[PDB]
C-alpha cells in the first residue's frame, strides 16, 4: 500500500520516508479520498523538501482535487510563501479556479496572506 | 514510537495554520465548504488515523454541523474546528488509557 503510505508521509512531513517510498516505486500520483495527491498535502503543510522531492519525481504541479483545488491554491490559503514560489517556478497555474471561480490569488487575499497575494498578482 | 511522535508534530504543525484560517472560512459558501473539506477535515482524518493505528484505535471522526446552530458561516467553521480539536483530545485520552 505504498500510495497510502506516501500520502501519509507527505502530510505528516516525514522527509526520509517520502524519499524511501519514491525509491521503492511509490506512485507520485497517489490519491486520497478527497482527490489530493501527495503534492497537495505537502504544499498545504509547507513541507518544502518534500514538495521538491515530489516535483523531481514527476508530480503534476497543477493537479486538481475533488473540490477543485490545486497545490498552489492550498499553499496560498495556508500562507507558505516559499512553497508558492517553488510551485510557480515549476509552472503552477495562477489562473486555476475551483468550482466557484476562486483562484489562488483569491484564497491568499481572503485569508490574509498578503505577501503571497502580491507574488501571485505579479505572476498574473 | 518515533513515528507516533512525528505524527503529533505534523498534527500540531497543521493545527497552528488551521486554527487561524478556519475563522475566515465561510462554511455556507461553495468555496468555503469545499476548502473546509479539503484543508481541514481531510488532513484531520489522516492525522487521527495515523495517531490511532499504533494503538489499535479504530474510530472515524465525523463533523457534526447540527451542533453548530449559527446562520453565520464563519461561526460554523470555528465551531466545526473546535470539534476537530475535541476529537484530538478524545483520541489522546484513549491512547493514554492504553499506555497506562
Amino acid at each position: 500500500d505504498l500510495g497510502k503510505k506516501l500520502l501519509e508521509a507527505a502530510l505528516i512531513g516525514q522527509d526520509d520516508e517520502v524519499r524511501i517510498l519514491m525509491a521503492n516505486g511509490a506512485d507520485v500520483n497517489a490519491m486520497d479520498n478527497f482527490g489530493h495527491t501527495p503534492l497537495h498535502l505537502a504544499a498545504m503543510m509547507g513541507h518544502l523538501e518534500i514538495v521538491e522531492v515530489l516535483l523531481k519525481t514527476g508530480a503534476d504541479v497543477n493537479a486538481f482535487d475533488l473540490t477543485g483545488f490545486t497545490p498552489l491554491h492550498l499553499a496560498a490559503y495556508a500562507g507558505h510563501l516559499e512553497i508558492v514560489e517553488v510551485l510557480l517556478k515549476h509552472g503552477a497555474d495562477v489562473n486555476a479556479q475551483d468550482q466557484d471561480g476562486a483562484t489562488p490569488f483569491d484564497l491568499a487575499a481572503w485569508f490574509g496572506n498578503e505577501d503571497i497575494a502580491e507574488v501571485l498578482q505579479k505572476a498574473a | 514510537i518515533k513515528a507516533f511522535e512525528e505524527t503529533l508534530k505534523g498534527f500540531e504543525t497543521w493545527l497552528k495554520v488551521a486554527m487561524q484560517k478556519a475563522t475566515l472560512i465561510d462554511y455556507n459558501s461553495l468555496t468555503g465548504q469545499a476548502l473546509f473539506q479539503s484543508a481541514i477535515y481531510a488532513p484531520a482524518l489522516s492525522f487521527f488515523s495515523s495517531m490511532g493505528a499504533p494503538f489499535g484505535i479504530i474510530e472515524t471522526f465525523t463533523l457534526a454541523p447540527t451542533k453548530c446552530p449559527y446562520l453565520d458561516g464563519l461561526k460554523i467553521s470555528a465551531c466545526l474546528m473546535e470539534q476537530v480539536i475535541q476529537n484530538y483530545r478524545m483520541i489522546v485520552a484513549l491512547i493514554q488509557n492504553k499506555l497506562s
